[PDB]
């Protein structure tokens, strides 16, 4: 609680970022600058990817979660530099995906979550992202193939801002690409709606 | 008509009920250097203050005995107050009041002159009619 | 003033009360600091400003000269030091030899002095700072430990018990012939350096133990290369178990154990590595079986460790593919050593989950070795995460899953000591602060323990440092600039935090962007039963901890919800460690598990969770006699009986002491705490051989300050408190009783939570005590104590585990064995003895003594006791009744033998089990009782009595006293009656019973009455009497104690005579509030000296025993306002008996009693005595029957307004002339009406009241007007009271208003009818006796002023009080002015208070007790008792004279109550206050009074010129009431001051218009181009009749 003194005289605005999912692929696709091999860079759009749906799916409080945790930069950076170190210390493309998928699931995002449910929430999520297979169809309509091994970093940087650029979110992307079933949303958003209506009800009967 | 009903009061000490600490600025300002603000040795500050004839103000009016003489002036002409235990003479420029800023014993209630601030939707009303 | 001033600078001295020499010392130092706080007054201004530097300046010598006089006046080793410091400090000495001298014998100088003072403590400070440098391990050191160590240069010794402080692992230093060879650990493991540290007198304190501290890091480190070496070459751990420290041998098979799983993990081969751990580990289980106490450790903690990699290896063994053994075998942790790296210290590095960390070679000793689980293995995991890029750690969850153990494990792991910050209330900043500069300069790990337990501000204030520290480590800083110094950050330091959210808060934000948050709530309590068990030696050992699982799940599940229940997993290693001993005689099995769970779980247990624990016991699991019978026999020897109940709890308590240091007690008052733990302290001196000795303390009787000590805000001197001095006395053993006895420390009184925060680091592990001063006392093994309470309602969840638990939900008794119990002690406390033993013992037939309890319970009981502690009283009394009666018992047949004791034994089972009962339930009772027993019997009525021996009845013994005329005066003149010479009997007899009394009954019953009654005419025994208060303390009842007993040894009290026994009358023993914690000082103090008979000296410590002194009370129903229900604990050791209301035909006869006194007065009517009685009787009845509390809080009728009544009918016919039987009967309406009818609500009440006595008057006197108004009665106008006529006395007391009002102050009061008639009212009660106003008025009413007026007429002399910033000593100072002017000048007082300055109830208490009695005994006692008595024999027996004082204040004392609002609610219904003082009723202003007022108060100002008045009047008194009735009494101060204002402004409007009317006449004459003028004065002319009605 800030004192009611400063917050008096003073202009207050209340700020909405987007929950877009895409955009917050691409910030963090931005933000970025990669540097080890193709993997490193394969590795942090992954990375990307998952926070960002991950970010998306916090937003749905009873549905999408059981809580409102918050995940941040920090947490990326944490996520990032396991993976540098795990793609450091196997250098024979061998990659373990299950180290990946248990310490990011239970360790690095799973950490702060103390009930079980959003914790195979998170798990669900991360076996999704970092499942290492051959074709990844992340969401229905694009998918991200896997670098190839006779080129640099470069052009895979440049490959997968070019999957970004040809990806459109479409309206139902809080279900469709978060794999929530419709009425989950629905629901929330009658809740909301509800929960508008009827104190709009409590204040109108004064 | 606030200011009148202080102003106009020469028989009871007037009460200064202001919460925001405006009345006492303004009196402060009216009186220039002859104002001795006082809180509940402070007997003996306004004992020496009544001896000299400066105006005196006391904060914290929920919090108020020892100036039962003065509050109800009760004097004894030979104009001498027996304060504490000491008659003290007046100067007869002696003028006291009472502030408060929370929003009491009845004793203080009915031996002065309330003056109260207020703001609600009438205010409300009265502002924007006159806008 | 300043005269004043110099003479006390001139006056001003010192105290010799200092040690040795030193300085000279002062003290009371608020008194001159309150004294201390134009060329004449700057001068004095800046003399006191010095002074007051100067004062500064002396209370900071001596609080730094208490620690330079402990370190420097007897230590020289500390000044002689370092050169140039040595040189410092005797420049210090010297300096400080020279201001003695000179202030023993300047400005400029003593500036200086100070400037000096200052300089010297920055050197000091300066100088601790650089030997904190040299030896960073130094800074987890106060400075007192500092000075000891620098100190002890050449003397090796108190740095080896420091070394627990600075170095966390080690207890001792060992040293053979000036030369060191190792450190000893907390659990007593000997490390051996590697060579001896060689050391001679000219070393430094810091440099040794910098060789010490490097060569300890590298003795481990040689400890650990040898041993895996030596493993290496394929020898085997069993034989290396016993070489090296647990340290070496730890890190040694982790390096081996990761070597070979990683080789055999390249393949896939793990069966045979797996059977080689499993060998290694049945090897070390057979080795523990049999090996001694440090290989026993050793072998535990390896044994962990064994089992912990045993678990990895069959994880990895069972895995499918080796992808996911990689995966699992990345999740531990892994031991690695470097090769390549040279450097000894940094060549072993820790992996864990792809990360590495650093081994630091700290030693640790043998920790409790946590068991690996895999949520402890993942809070390893997290902690290397946040380590690996220099964040903080952070923990959050539940309380007691596994947190700071988990940190402490980790860092026990890296081979490091984790600093623990035991966060609290306790932990100021400055040592906080300094314990984490000390954790960021070693390099050493800080634990936050519990960090959302600090307050807001320290949290912020170390939020900032510890953001500091993580910074500094992210960006790889070489130098944090906090506490306004650039301390070294060394890279290897860390913080980690534990905390529970919610609880409370989360992790601040500065923390939260910088740390790595971790959820750890479920331990797996499962495995580490298991692996605890496996250790343990069980056979069954996985399915043995399932099962004790399963049963702690289903205690937690299914029994209530206590607060003192914990069955997680503390509770289960609890259970896990006392198996062992139990193991040693029941064997390894389920036997013992559950024989364990029954001593550990079981005595915390209720009754209905004692049924669902047996149940499930024997649902889950399938399943000595020396100390029974040494219990039964000592039981025998102290005249208990062995029941069930009381064996099960015996036994249960002795086996729970034989481990746990410290046991509470609960149960409720009477169940048998106390003789359960002196039964088994009894039976175990007894059977063990050792000597016991015990003792009692009350916690909430003895203060803090006076339980433990404290300083002096003079001179700073400590004083041992009561736990100090027997610990003190019995850590020293002086005499040699301590070494080899049991010593016990009962706290006999109920836990307190403020009290226990100084009890909760003795109950510690430590078992050290923290005191002010700095002293740390040990608590020998023999040093146990105990608790015994009756509720744990402020007892904190971290002392009921802490604390042993033992629950009393039930009696251990029947009431048949108490009774016998009680039956034996009595005769032990007394050829007729046995004979009148037997008889007293079989004449309890408890076959109808059964159903006579149990019919006996059901009745109303006041102040309930429960039936099962009325057995003392009905025992007791019964046998002194039997034993009084001895005498004459040898010469009567065995008949009527037996029908006089069977009526004794029938009265006191009467006076006992329903003595705390109404009238119509003692019938009943007595019917039961006789019913019961049989008709062959005596019977008891309610009136028998026996006489000496034939049947008797109390009738028959009355005194008809006859009192003359002037004794209605005296207060203490009691009428004997029935009911009195009862209640007096049966108090004789419960006063020597050796038992107390408790007097229940409502105001006015005849408790005080009949108490002065019975011991004032006693020759055996003396009254001491107290009326309690509010805030009333011990030492209240030790000052009425101090003029009527005397110390002799003081380790007695007895009373001052000799021959009679004296008795504490303690009336209204309900008054001691409750304090913050739900308790009452005064009544656990009367408690003490009932039960235990003795109390505790505050500034001695000595058990003053009591002899021949006892204690009886006497306090309204608890259901009134103003009380608070006493604890049952101790009204369970006084009897209770009920004073109701006398009856109608009591009240008649002693009222007729009355009027036969008053009547002889006046002869002529003496054959009417009888009616006036029941006139007054029936009148009283229907003023209390027909008019009920729920009206007002001040409708209380008593017998005390009978009295009252009688006695200003007195001082009227007294005071008066001849008298007819009219004007007698019109004389008694007259004053029925002023004491009764004085605060009836209504007209209609009144006219109520009227109807009421007319009616009395034609039953019973056989009449004109007698209305308040009709009897119009004075003595003003006349020489006796008599009806005078009301136009002489209105001219008179109108020419005495204008008399006072030319004379003393020139007040505009406005005269009236009612001011009239309560005018009249006033003076005749202050015409009185004893007369004192309750004067129910609003405000501006003119109360006051015609109290003035009529003390002013009556010649009273006027005080007022000056009531801010005073006190209790102004007070009685102005009230003892007054009363010697009183007592010396005969000069009568009206003393003016006022509702604004009655601030305290103790003021009010004060009043309370003065007219209880007509004088306060305590308000002269000592110099001026003695100054008093002088001066009554100067102006005129010590009784003779203070009943002439007790007289001549009750005649001359007048102070006066002014109230509007009827804090003081409680001083209407108070009994005493209701005793004279008159309750006055003015009212609030009525429309007619209103009238009168305004039309006298306008009258003299002309408004008759626009009939006028009245209209206005009516006006202003209808708006008033439409103001008041649109917006309790309604006050005129508006109403007055609203018409004196529109007084002055007609009249001084009214002298304005004239002259304006002057000024236009004028004008116009002088007028008189003239048209225009003309016509405008004419217009004028024509509008001014309008201008003055709207002036108006
Ligand atoms: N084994 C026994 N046989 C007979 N009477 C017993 C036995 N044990 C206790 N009593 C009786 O119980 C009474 C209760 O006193 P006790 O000191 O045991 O109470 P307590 O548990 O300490 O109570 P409190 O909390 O009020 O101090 C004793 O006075 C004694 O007469
Ligand atoms: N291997 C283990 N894992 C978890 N808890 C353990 C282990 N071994 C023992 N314990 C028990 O768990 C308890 C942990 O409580 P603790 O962490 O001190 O709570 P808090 O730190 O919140 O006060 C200890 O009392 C200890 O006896
Ligand atoms: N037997 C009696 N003889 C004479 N007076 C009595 C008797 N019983 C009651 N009274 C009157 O009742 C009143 C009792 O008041 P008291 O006992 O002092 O009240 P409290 O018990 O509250 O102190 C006394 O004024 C006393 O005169
Ligand atoms: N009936 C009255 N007529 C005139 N003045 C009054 C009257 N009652 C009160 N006052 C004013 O009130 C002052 C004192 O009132 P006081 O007797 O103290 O009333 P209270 O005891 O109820 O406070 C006087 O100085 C007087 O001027
Ligand atoms: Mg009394």
């Amino acid at each position: 609680k800030l004192p009611a003194p400063l917050l008096q005289r003073t202009d207050r605005v209340v700020y909405e970022d987007i929950p877009g999912i895409l955009d917050t692929v691409k910030d963090l696709w931005g933000s970025q600058f990669f540097i080890s091999g193709v993997w490193s860079v394969y590795c942090t759009f992954l990375l990307s990817w998952f926070h960002a749906l991950i970010t998306a799916r916090t937003r749905l409080v009873p549905h999408g979660f059981s809580k409102k945790y918050y995940f941040n930069d920090c947490d990326f950076q944490f996520a990032s530099v396991y993976l540098e170190n795990v793609l450091a210390t196997n250098s024979t493309n061998n990659i373990p995906w299950a180290q990946v998928r248990d310490h990011i699931a239970t360790i690095v995002y799973g950490g702060k979550i103390d009930e079980e449910k959003d914790l195979e929430v998170v798990a669900k999520l991360c076996a999704h992202v970092f499942c290492g297979s051959d074709n990844l169809q992340i969401v229905p309509g694009v998918r991200i193939p896997q670098p190839l091994l006779q080129q640099s970093e470069e052009e895979e940087r440049a490959r997968l801002t070019a999957i970004l650029s040809n990806t459109i979110e479409p309206a139902d992307s809080l279900s469709s690409w978060l794999q929530l079933p419709r009425e989950s949303i629905l629901d929330y958003e009658r809740l909301q709606a509800k929960e508008v209506a009827s104190s709009t009800e409590q204040l109108l009967q004064e | 008509e606030n200011m009148s009903i202080v102003m106009n009061s020469q028989d009871a000490v007037p009460f200064l009920l202001d919460p925001s600490s405006h009345m006492i600025t303004v009196i402060s300002n009216y009186y220039g250097n002859k104002t001795v603000l006082l809180s509940f040795g402070f007997v003996k500050r306004l004992e020496n203050a009544v001896r000299f004839g400066s105006v005196v103000i006391i904060q914290d009016g929920e919090f108020f005995p020892i100036i039962s003489r003065l509050i109800s002036r009760e004097f004894n002409h030979a104009v001498t107050v027996e304060i504490g235990d000491h008659e003290v003479d007046v100067s007869g420029d002696f003028k006291l009041f009472i502030h408060s800023c929370d929003p009491i014993p009845i004793f203080l209630r009915s031996r002065v002159r309330l003056v109260h601030f207020v703001t609600n939707k009438e205010s409300i009303e009265t502002r924007i009619f006159d806008i | 003033s300043l005269n004043r001033i110099k003479k006390f600078w001139k006056e001003a001295q010192y105290e010799v009360i200092e040690h040795s020499s030193g300085l000279k010392l002062v003290r009371e130092w608020d008194v001159l600091e309150q004294a201390c706080k134009e060329q004449d007054c700057l001068d004095l201004e800046s003399k006191l400003t010095k002074l007051s530097e100067i004062q500064v300046n002396w209370v900071e010598v001596q609080f730094y000269w208490l620690d330079l006089y402990g370190i420097l006046g007897e230590n020289l080793d500390i000044q002689n030091f370092l050169p140039l410091e040595t040189s410092k400090f005797k420049s210090l000495t010297s300096e400080y030899k020279m201001i003695t001298t000179r202030a023993f014998q300047f400005d400029t100088t003593l500036k200086l002095t100070i400037d000096s003072l200052k300089m010297i403590k920055s050197s000091l400070s300066t100088f601790l700072e650089r030997q904190r440098r040299q030896f960073p391990r130094f800074y987890f050191l106060g400075n007192d430990d500092l000075l000891k160590i620098i100190g002890s240069g050449k003397h090796h010794d108190q740095v080896s018990k420091f070394m627990k402080k600075m170095f966390g692992s080690i207890e001792s230093i060992i040293f053979f012939e000036d030369s060191i060879t190792g450190v000893r650990s907390v659990e007593g493991e000997v490390l051996n350096l590697n060579e001896k540290i060689e050391l001679k007198d000219s070393i430094q304190a810091q440099e040794w133990l910098n060789i010490l501290d490097t060569e300890i890091k590298l003795s481990v480190f040689t400890q650990f290369r040898d041993c895996l070496g030596q493993l290496k070459d394929g020898t085997d751990i069993e034989v290396v178990v016993s070489k090296y420290i647990f340290q070496a041998i730890l890190l040694s098979a982790q390096v081996m154990w990761t070597e070979l799983v990683e080789k055999c993990l390249q393949t896939n081969e793990f069966s045979k590595y797996w059977k080689e751990v499993d060998m290694k580990i049945k090897g070390l289980l057979d080795k523990l079986n049999k090996s001694s106490d440090n290989v026993k450790k050793k072998i535990e903690a390896l044994l962990v460790e064994y089992l912990h990699f045993n678990n990895v290896i069959g994880q990895l063994k069972n895995c499918s593919t080796k992808e996911e053994a990689r995966l699992l075998w990345a999740k531990v942790q892994k031991f690695y050593q470097k090769n390549d790296t040279l450097d000894d210290l940094n060549s072993v590095f820790i992996s864990q989950s792809g990360y590495l960390l650093q081994y630091k070679f700290e030693y640790i000793g043998i920790p409790e070795r946590l068991i690996y689980t895999p949520l402890l293995l993942v809070g390893f995991a997290t902690l290397t995460d946040s380590l690996h890029q220099k964040y903080g750690g952070c923990f959050f969850g539940p309380a007691g899953t596994g947190k700071t153990e988990t940190v402490k494990a980790f860092g026990q792991n890296l081979g490091r000591v984790v600093v623990v910050f035991n966060c609290d209330d306790s932990f100021d900043y400055q040592v906080l602060s300094r314990l984490l500069v000390g954790i960021t300069q070693i390099g050493a790990w800080g634990c936050f323990d519990e960090f959302n337990r600090l307050d807001e501000k320290v949290l912020s204030a170390v939020s900032a440092n510890i953001q500091q520290i993580q910074n500094g480590l992210q960006v790889g800083k070489s130098h944090i600039t906090l506490l306004e110094e650039e301390t070294p950050l060394s890279p290897h330091t860390a913080v980690f935090i534990t905390l529970n959210p919610g609880y409370r808060s989360e992790l601040p934000e500065n923390l939260k962007k910088s740390f790595r948050e971790f959820s750890m709530k479920s331990p797996q309590s499962g495995t580490i039963a298991e692996m605890i068990l496996q250790i343990m030696g069980f056979e069954d050992s996985k399915s043995l901890a399932s099962k004790i699982v399963h049963f702690l799940e289903l205690l937690s599940s299914k029994c209530s919800s206590m607060n003192h229940y914990h069955f997680g997993l503390r509770t289960l290693k609890g259970v896990l460690r006392n198996c062992s001993p139990l193991v040693s005689e029941f064997g390894e099995g389920e036997k013992t598990v559950v024989e364990s769970l029954k001593r550990v779980i079981l005595p915390s247990l209720g009754d209905t969770d004692e049924l669902v624990f047996k149940d499930e016991l024997s649902k889950i699991f399938d399943s000595s006699k020396a100390i029974v019978q040494c219990l039964k026999d000592a039981g025998q020897r102290s005249g208990f009986s062995m029941s069930e109940e009381f064996l099960k709890k015996c036994m249960q308590f002795y086996y729970m002491q034989k481990t746990q240091q410290a046991l509470i007690l609960v149960g409720k008052a009477g169940c048998g705490k106390t003789a359960t733990w002196k039964t088994v302290i009894d039976a175990m001196a007894i059977f063990d051989g050792h000597a016991n000795v015990v003792y009692v303390i009350d916690t909430k009787v003895l203060t803090k300050e006076s339980l433990y000590g404290s300083m002096l805000k003079a001179t700073l001197e400590w004083r041992d408190g009561l736990f100090t001095s027997i610990l003190r006395r019995v850590n020293d053993d002086i005499t040699g009783t301590f070494k080899n006895s049991r010593i016990w420390v009962v706290f006999d009184s109920d836990l307190d939570p403020e009290y226990v925060e100084a009890m909760n680091s003795v109950l510690d592990d430590n078992k050290i005590l923290t005191l002010p001063n700095g002293e740390r006392l040990p608590i020998p093994p023999n040093f146990r104590i105990l608790f015994e309470t009756d509720n744990l309602d402020h007892t904190t969840p971290a002392t009921i585990t802490r604390c042993g638990l033992l629950w009393f939900s039930t009696d251990v008794c029947s009431i048949s064995s108490k009774i016998d119990h009680l039956l034996n002690k009595s005769y032990e406390a007394l050829f007729e003895l046995d004979k009148l033993k037997d008889l007293i013992s079989d004449s309890f037939d408890m076959a109808s003594l059964t159903n006579i309890f149990t019919c006996s319970n059901d009745l109303v009981h006041i102040l309930g006791v429960r039936t099962f502690n009325k057995l003392e009283t009905a025992v007791q009394l019964a046998v002194h009744l039997i034993s009084s009666y001895r005498q004459w018992f040898q010469n009567l047949d065995d008949k009527s033998l037996k029908d006089v004791i069977t009526l004794l034994i029938k009265r006191s089972l009467l006076y006992a089990l329903a003595g705390d009962s109404t009238g119509e339930s003692q019938r009943a009772f007595i019917q039961t009782i006789n019913t019961y027993f049989g008709h062959d019997s005596q019977e008891l009525s309610d009136y028998s009595t026996i006489v000496i021996l034939s049947f008797s009845s109390f009738c028959s013994e009355i005194p008809s006293v006859s009192l003359e005329a002037h004794e209605v005066m005296r207060p203490d003149i009691v009428i004997p009656t029935i009911d009195t010479i009862k209640h007096e009997k049966i108090f004789y007899d419960l006063l020597n019973s050796k038992r107390g009394i408790i007097l229940c009954g409502p105001p006015g019953s005849g408790k005080t009455m009949i108490m002065n009654n019975a011991l004032r005419n006693s020759s055996l025994y003396d009254v001491v009497g107290i009326n309690f208060s509010k805030d009333t303390t011990t030492e209240h009842i030790l000052s009425a104690l101090h003029r009527h007993t005397n110390y002799v040894t003081g380790l007695t009290l007895l009373p001052k005579s000799d021959i009679k026994n004296l008795v504490l009358f303690c009336d209204e023993i309900n008054l001691p509030k409750l304090d913050k914690y739900g308790s009452q000082n005064v009544v656990l103090f009367l408690r003490q000296l009932m039960e235990k008979q003795g109390f505790w000296k505050t500034p001695e410590n000595k058990w003053v025993t009591i002899e021949r002194i006892h204690i009886v009370g006497a306090c309204n129903p608890p259901t009134d306002p103003g009380r608070i229900p006493m604890s049952e604990r101790f009204t369970r050791h006084a009897a209770i008996l009920y004073l109701g209301y006398p009856s109608g035909k009591s009240l008649s006869q002693i009222y007729e009693i009355y009027y036969k006194a008053i009547f002889k007065l006046v002869p002529e009517f003496r054959s009417y005595t009888e009616p006036f009685a029941r006139a007054s009787v029936h009148l009283y009845n229907e003023c209390k029957a027909r008019y009920s509390t729920g009206l007002q809080s001040h409708y209380l009728f008593s017998p005390r307004e009978l009295t009252r009544l009688v006695r200003g009918v007195y001082t009227a016919i007294n005071t008066g002339p001849r008298q007819t039987l009219r004007s007698l009967i019109r004389l008694w309406a007259y004053e029925a009406w002023r004491i009764f009818a004085d605060r009836l609500v209504g007209v209609k009440e009144k006219n109520s009241f009227e109807q009421l006595l007319y009616e009395t008057v034609d039953k019973y006197l056989p009449l004109g007007n007698i209305s308040s108004t009709s009897l119009l009665f004075s003595g003003l106008l006349s020489l006796d009271f008599k009806e005078v006529n009301k136009t002489d006395l209105v001219n008179f007391i109108e020419e005495r208003f204008k008399t006072f009002c030319d004379e003393e102050l020139e007040v505009p009061m406005v005269i009236h009818e009612s001011m009239v008639d309560h005018i009249l009212r006033i003076d005749r009660a202050l015409k009185q006796v004893q007369g004192h106003m309750m004067l129910i008025g609003a405000s501006r009413t003119g109360k006051t002023i015609l109290t003035r007026f009529v003390a002013w007429l009556n010649g009273l002399k006027i005080v007022q009080p000056k009531i801010r910033h005073s006190n209790l000593s102004d007070f009685d100072m102005i009230l003892k002015k007054a009363i010697s002017d009183c007592s010396l000048k005969e000069s009568r007082t009206c003393l003016i208070i006022d509702e604004s300055n009655i601030l305290e109830t103790a003021f009010l208490e004060r009043m309370n007790t003065l007219l209880a009695n007509a004088d306060i005994p305590d308000l002269f006692q000592g110099e001026e008792y003695d100054k008093l008595l002088n001066n009554l024999r100067n102006k005129t027996t010590e009784q003779e004279l203070y009943d002439w004082f007790v007289g001549e204040i009750a005649k001359n004392l007048h102070v006066v109550f002014t109230i509007c609002d009827p804090k003081s609610s409680a001083m209407i219904s108070s009994p005493a206050l209701f005793n004279r003082c008159i309750i006055n009723w003015m009212g609030d202003w009525d429309t007619k009074t209103m009238s009168q007022v305004a039309n006298n108060m306008v009258d003299v100002v002309p408004m008759e010129f626009t009939t006028i008045r009245d209209a206005v009047v009516n006006i202003l008194i209808h708006f008033d009431r439409n103001f008041y009735q649109k917006m309790n009494p309604r006050s005129p101060g508006y109403f007055i001051d609203g018409l004196r204002a529109l007084v002055k402004l007609v009249t001084a409007k009214y002298q304005d218009l004239q002259e304006n009317q002057r000024f236009v006449n004028v004008g116009l004459e002088k007028l008189n181009s003239l048209t225009f003028e003309k016509e405008r004065w004419l217009n004028t002319t024509k509008q001014f009749s309008k201008t003055s009605q709207e002036l108006i």
